[PDB]
RNA sequence: GAAGUCUGUUAGAGUUGGUGUCCUACAAUACCCUCUCGUGAUCUAUGUGUAGGGGUGAAAGGCCCAUCGAGUCCGGCAACA
RNA sequence: UCGGGUGAGAACCCCGACGGCCUAAUGGAUAAGGGUUCCUCAGCACUGCUGAUCAGCUGAGGGUUAGCCGGUCCUAAGUCUCACCGCAACUCGACUGAGACGAAAUGGGAAACAGGUUAAUAUUCCUGUGCCAUCAUGCAGUGAAAGUUGACGCCCUGGGGUCGAUCACGCCGGGCAUUCGCCCGGUCGAACCGUCCAACUCCGUGGAAGCCGUAAUGGCAGGAAGCGGACGAACGGCGGCAUAGGGAAACGUGAUUCAACCUGGGGCCCAUGAAAAGACGAGCAUGAUGUCCGUACCGAGAACCGACACAGGUGUCCAUGGCGGCGAAAGCCAAGGCCUGUCGGGAGCAACCAACGUUAGGGAAUUCGGCAAGUUAGUCCCGUACCUUCGGAAGAAGGGAUGCCUGCUCCGGAACGGAGCAGGUCGCAGUGACUCGGAAGCUCGGACUGUCUAGUAACAACAUAGGUGACCGCAAAUCCGCAAGGACUCGUACGGUCACUGAAUCCUGCCCAGUGCAGGUAUCUGAACACCUCGUACAAGAGGACGAAGGACCUGUCAACGGCGGGGGUUAUGACCCUCUUAAGGUAGCGUAGUACCUUGCCGCAUCAGUAGCGGCUUGCAUGAAUGGAUUAACCAGAGCUUCACUGUCCCAACGUUGGGCCCGGUGAACUGUACAUUCCAGUGCGGAGUCUGGAGACACCCAGGGGGAAGCGAAGACCCUAU
RNA sequence: UCGGUGACUGCGACUCUCACUCCGGGAGGAGGACACCGAUAGCCGG
RNA sequence: UCGACCGAGUGGCUUGCUACCUCGAUGUCGGUUCCCUCCAUCCUGCCCGUGCAGAAGCGGGCAAGGGUGAGGUUGUUCGCC
RNA sequence: CAAGAACGACCGUAUAGUACGAGAGGAACUACGGUUGGUGGCCACUGGUGUACCGGUUGUUCGAGAGAGCACGUGCCGGGU
């Protein structure tokens, strides 16, 4: 079985839904836990200092 | 390289585990308060899906019902006891002072209360060899000999099921069936058979070890395949 | 004879199938109840031993209801009895 | 009335030859004929576990979301030649 | 397709007729997922492979009603939280304890049916009827927790039994009918309440010493049959419900086979097939309460995932519509759905291409190779070789039969079930289409079923049972973690772990020198602390004594890594003694091998001819024994060869069929492009020029073609070298 | 430099229980200054 | 007719050498199909010599108009039959 | 002016059992007949096709009959302008 298209049609799966705590779809409703702002994880916000150029 | 599959086994995942929750009982001598007997009834015989041997189901005086480690020549109705002053027949549990030297037992606690450990399997035994105040000497399946506290208990008899491994399994299909019952990953693909990023003995234009495969006990997990601190190997000699 | 390894035709060569069948044909056999004495004990899984007639079951062997080492236990008490 | 038994496009699974059709495709792995398995180490839905030098692997360096002799994302980073 | 409707406009929007397509789906109900796409009105700038008055499009408005269907509750594999502990630390981490979460088709589970209704919802609204739980009141009880249930695997099978389908015979309605009298549809009616009970189990009676019973197993003086009784099913029968409802009407009797549903018997396991909430146990009547969330629609060749109205992908139930037949097969046809796998018009419609049909004579000559195609085919009777692990081989091979009609026989309770007989009779052909094996032999490999490179490899590769060796007595061996801790393990040597070989059969020789592992070790070597000496008012530092593991040294071990030659003495294979390297010096076998350079080895088989294939020989460039040797029945989309049969593979091609191609209306891209460019023959040039040079040829534009050239387009070469 | 006698320490041999470890519901039992753990030293360690 | 040694050449079909062209790619071998050509001629036409009686040959000259086929082994080219 | 190979080649008979030759054996000029390969055309003849057409017949549907549809673009079989 291919693994592009023929593959793609068993997806009807939820995963990543909106998250009470931010609003972004990341809460991912088999995990409990949101992707964007860590909800379910931790108590603080999600946050990395990766997600900007080193000197700003 | 890459892991070795002795080394996923140690994570405990799922492929690797017992299915435990499949599993009937946790098959320990039943605690005795103290310089007492307690008798139970026999029940039921049923199948042990941990071990592939039957198990007895006993109820007892006090109300108390469990599956024990049944020997051999066990059944329904027959009155069962446990203690210092038990009857000496099959299927009783007594320390090993008050058991005669040269009875055949099972079920024997490498330290007294413990449940018992040693000669669990189909159709094993250990032998009773020698009394004292101090030491009992045991003879295990294996053929060694075990100095043992007396007051480790044991139960009289050998375990039920004998002769299990007297038939071959014949196909794939009925060890397959067996191993679902255990915790192992099977079937099993040679060393040899595999790359050499998944295996010391992996690589080659042809299958070979490539290297003694006698390997040293102090030799780090990853290594340590083939024949681990072996005293010699073949037949002959 | 090919006895019950019939089931396994041309398949898995003559050890294993001679092994399946004489194992099977003792285990097939009449069994006399160590209860009642009659011939009318069965198999009803591994090690598990049934009487059709007076309902007694029991542990026994995986494919026979008595093993050389089970026979052993009820003489080593007797030659226990008197030291 | 047994069987990892046989025949079988029952359902369902698989993918040998055609090196056919297609090859700015209907399709970033498709179509047709042919072919293998089809009570079992079987096929399958949903739930669930294992996570990147780690997993998973009946072992092909196979697979881990069109990504694998070390996934993906952003960062180190205006890497260095 | 013809005719019509609407509209400014109609091939594709709608009506009728005619003609077709779909039959486990192109029908009916749904899960996920989508999210308003559902219905109505008004539209056509957008989307729609053409057009559009249509629409899943645009705009506006409307639409989803529950004590009984789901959620909700329970627990599953598991998951989280808190506590504890770890960690430099945490949003990190394993155990333990507590708590919570974790199933919408498809686990468990208190209780709903029938009719009616809307543009769009209905077990939800309306009508009628029923039912459950809780609470309150009253009567009873005061028994109440033991137990039963919830609650369970795989294979075979009996009985009960409804729907459906079919048969027979009535009734009602329809169709056909220039002849026959046949053909189709209907003939209804629930939950629930009440009642009946077969099987299993049991009791009393009885008294079998060969009887009783089954599809089969089986049963019995430890009490068989028979007789009597207790307990005891169905989504089933029967009565009510019902002068309820439904039907235009009639508004039905019997039967057979019997999905559902009920209830039994047998067999299998190195496999043993959840749990919890809940229910029963535990009465009746009358009232009150029954909140919250979901509910539209699609569910796919246009509502999901795949960028698309994508030929892909995507779970469940309807496995009982008719003929057919073994059949959930084919073919044909109902019900139901559709003409939206959505651009049309024209030309005997050329060449050429896709997919096909037929092809005289020959019959594999084709080709690497029968690749492709063809042959055979269903059922019954006869008959069936080598080999073999006695199971197979086997549908071996080979031979014969096969329809219809008339009258019958046999098995069975009977079938609209099956097996036969006699007579008649048509065709080239009776498995008349459809469905539906070509066969045989030799060799190689792997024993077999199974696994694999999702996307160029399905194999001889992996797995396997079987064989073997290794570690370990459980405070273990092996393995994960930084730690706290953890897998194996609800396990205990008939066990786990770690490896090798790879069914069966006959077997598995010699070598411990090197390397590895393991054991031992007088002596030698062997670190640091402490100790002793020297040095330093201390220290650095130098030395000594003692001596762990380890090493040297010794030994064991090849189904450990691996090895099995060179050169010489002396009755097929070969024998024995030696020597040298470096321990041994290739045994049984097999052998020009999937291993053999020479090589198309030599001899033979087979063919007109055979680098092939098979057999024999065999000094083997460079075979050989679990790096397993030999060999082997069965199996195989595995590699090679031979034969019969077959045939358009070939001689050698022809004609035909369908869709394109060609012309017309509409829609409408991409690749590619330094410039110039009508070239051709030669030459020259960085040695492979349309463009330079010399000649030749050359009026422009356009259509169709097959692809010689533009070292054609496509990709900063994978080969090869170079890069500190 | 001639011997009864503290303490220290090199050396290898031994017994205890009281830390610590395991078994046991407990009472107690088995071990025991070892082992675990922390630090360091030598050997092995694609 | 065969023709050694030695000497002089022609071709550009093999092989070797060189590293001039292309590494931002000029698609491999063998086969096939379809077209044109060369002559150092295998047959055919016309000739010369003969160790030319004839017949059948052998050797040579001119000559490229036409022909030069089918099969068995091998991927083979080649080659063997 | 342009293209053509528009033809190439072989066997047989008469010549002749002749010339030649001891014999064995054994020609030619010429004139005829045919074959093969190539070439261009043609369809009375033979052959193929011929989903124009006509017939037979299986399954199913239209109630039977009659007459028809489908079975892949003829269901299959027989004949064929
Ligand atoms: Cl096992
Ligand atoms: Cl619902
Ligand atoms: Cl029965
Ligand atoms: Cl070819
Ligand atoms: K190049
Ligand atoms: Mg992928
Ligand atoms: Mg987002
Ligand atoms: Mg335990
Ligand atoms: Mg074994
Ligand atoms: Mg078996
Ligand atoms: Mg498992
Ligand atoms: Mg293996
Ligand atoms: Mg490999
Ligand atoms: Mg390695
Ligand atoms: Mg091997
Ligand atoms: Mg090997
Ligand atoms: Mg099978
Ligand atoms: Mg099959
Ligand atoms: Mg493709
Ligand atoms: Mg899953
Ligand atoms: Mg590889
Ligand atoms: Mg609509
Ligand atoms: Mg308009
Ligand atoms: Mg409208
Ligand atoms: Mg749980
Ligand atoms: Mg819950
Ligand atoms: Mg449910
Ligand atoms: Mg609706
Ligand atoms: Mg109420
Ligand atoms: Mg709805
Ligand atoms: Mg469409
Ligand atoms: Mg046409
Ligand atoms: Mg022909
Ligand atoms: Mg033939
Ligand atoms: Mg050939
Ligand atoms: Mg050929
Ligand atoms: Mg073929
Ligand atoms: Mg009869
Ligand atoms: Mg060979
Ligand atoms: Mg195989
Ligand atoms: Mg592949
Ligand atoms: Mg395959
Ligand atoms: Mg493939
Ligand atoms: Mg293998
Ligand atoms: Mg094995
Ligand atoms: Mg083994
Ligand atoms: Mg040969
Ligand atoms: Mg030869
Ligand atoms: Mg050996
Ligand atoms: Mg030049
Ligand atoms: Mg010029
Ligand atoms: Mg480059
Ligand atoms: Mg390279
Ligand atoms: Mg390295
Ligand atoms: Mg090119
Ligand atoms: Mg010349
Ligand atoms: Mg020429
Ligand atoms: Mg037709
Ligand atoms: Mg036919
Ligand atoms: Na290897
Ligand atoms: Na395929
Ligand atoms: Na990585
Ligand atoms: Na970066
Ligand atoms: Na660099
Ligand atoms: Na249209
Ligand atoms: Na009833
Ligand atoms: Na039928
Ligand atoms: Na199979
Ligand atoms: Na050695
Ligand atoms: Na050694
Ligand atoms: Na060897
Ligand atoms: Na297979
Ligand atoms: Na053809
Ligand atoms: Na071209
Ligand atoms: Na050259
Ligand atoms: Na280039
Ligand atoms: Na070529
Ligand atoms: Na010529
Ligand atoms: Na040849």
């Amino acid at each position: 079985t291919g693994a592009g298209t023929p593959s793609q049609g068993k997806k009807n799966t939820t995963t990543h839904t909106k998250c009470r705590r931010c609003g972004e779809k990341s809460y991912h409703t088999k995990k409990k836990v949101c992707s964007s702002c860590g909800f379910g994880k931790s108590a603080k916000r999600r946050d990395y200092e990766w997600q900007s150029k080193a000197g700003e | 390289g890459r892991r070795i599959q002795g080394q996923r086994r140690g994570r405990g995942t799922s492929t690797f585990r017992a299915p435990s929750h499949r599993y009937k009982a946790d098959l320990e001598h039943r605690k005795v308060e103290d310089g007492d007997v307690i008798a139970g009834t026999v029940v039921d015989i049923e199948h042990d899906p941990a071990r592939s041997a039957p198990v007895a189901a006993v109820e007892f005086e006090d109300g108390d019902r469990r599956l024990i480690l049944a020997p051999e020549g066990v059944g329904v109705g027959d009155e069962l006891q446990v203690g210092v002053s038990a009857e000496i027949a099959p299927g009783n549990t007594l320390p090993l002072a008050e058991i005669p030297e040269g009875v055949p037992v099972c079920n024997v606690e490498s330290s007294p209360g413990d449940g018992g450990k040693f000669a669990r399997a189909s159709g094993v035994n250990a032998q009773l060899l020698t009394h004292d105040r101090n030491v009992a000497v045991v003879k295990l399946p294996s053929g060694e000999m075990k100095r043992l506290d007396p007051q480790c208990r044991a139960t009289i008899g050998v375990v039920a099921g004998g002769g299990r491994t007297d038939k071959p399994f014949v196909k794939a299909g009925n060890k397959h069936h067996k191993m679902k019952a255990r915790g192992t990953k099977w079937p099993n693909v040679r060393g040899v058979a595999m790359n050499a990023v998944d295996h010391p003995f992996g690589g080659g234009g042809r299958q070979h070890p490539g290297k003694p495969k006698s390997i040293s006990r102090n030799a780090p997990p990853g290594r340590k395949v083939g024949d681990i601190a072996s005293k010699r190997t073949g037949r002959g000699g | 004879k090919t006895g019950s390894s019939g089931r396994f035709g041309a398949r898995y060569g003559r050890v294993s199938r001679r092994r399946v069948a004489e194992i099977e044909s003792e285990m097939n056999e009449d069994h006399a109840c160590p209860n009642c004495g009659e011939d009318r004990v069965d198999r009803q899984g591994t090690g598990i031993w049934q009487c059709s007639y007076c309902d007694y079951k029991f542990t026994g062997g995986s494919y026979k209801p008595e093993t050389p080492g089970g026979k052993t236990v009820r003489r080593s008490i007797r030659a226990a009895l008197s030291e």
